[PDB]
């Protein structure tokens, strides 16, 4: 996750890192993906297991 | 925690490894007896 | 407390203006069932009508609340 203070340092290399097909996140990504785990469905599935 | 190897382990890292992990457990057991002490079974907080 | 999740003797005690009930879980999800089957049943001009108490309960609904206005 780009821009954080546990990953700020790395800003530079990402464009490297999604060369070698990976996909790197914005932090307003992550936090969309998070939220993901939020939503009704995700939550009764927790409920589960 | 930066530059911190295996043998530079110290107070910081132990402070850090409580902030990180035992009081996250601390946490989640203290909701844990919250919810029971009122009975709560039916309420579960997803923990992220 | 099994089947409704509320219990009498709280509300006897207590006199609670709301109360809230929570589908959570497999207990939560087995009294939101209970709740779901109750109906009133009644006859209009010689016919079943068959409505749904708890119109607001459906298999979407986390929880319930039951109102009043002093207890």
């Amino acid at each position: 996750t780009r821009g954080t203070g546990l990953m700020s340092a790395n800003n530079i290399i990402a464009e490297g890192i999604e060369k070698m097909g990976v996909r790197t996140f914005s932090q307003k990504e992550m936090a969309f993906n998070l939220l993901g785990l939020l939503t009704p469905e995700v939550v009764e599935l927790c409920q589960k297991s | 925690e930066q530059g911190i190897e295996l043998e530079h382990i110290d107070s910081k890292s132990e402070f850090a490894h409580r902030i990180m992990l035992t009081n996250i457990l601390r946490m989640m057991g203290c909701v844990k007896k919250q919810k029971s002490a009122r009975g709560i079974e039916t309420r579960p907080a997803q923990v992220i | 407390k099994d089947t409704y999740g509320f219990s009498i003797l709280d509300i006897v005690i207590n006199n609670p203006v709301n109360l809230t009930i929570h589908f959570g879980g497999e207990k939560g999800k087995r009294i939101r069932e209970n709740y779901s089957a109750m109906i009133f049943e009644t006859i209009v001009d010689g016919k079943l009508k068959t409505e749904k108490i708890f119109k607001e309960i459906n298999e979407h609904s986390t929880s319930y609340t039951f109102r009043s206005e002093k207890g």
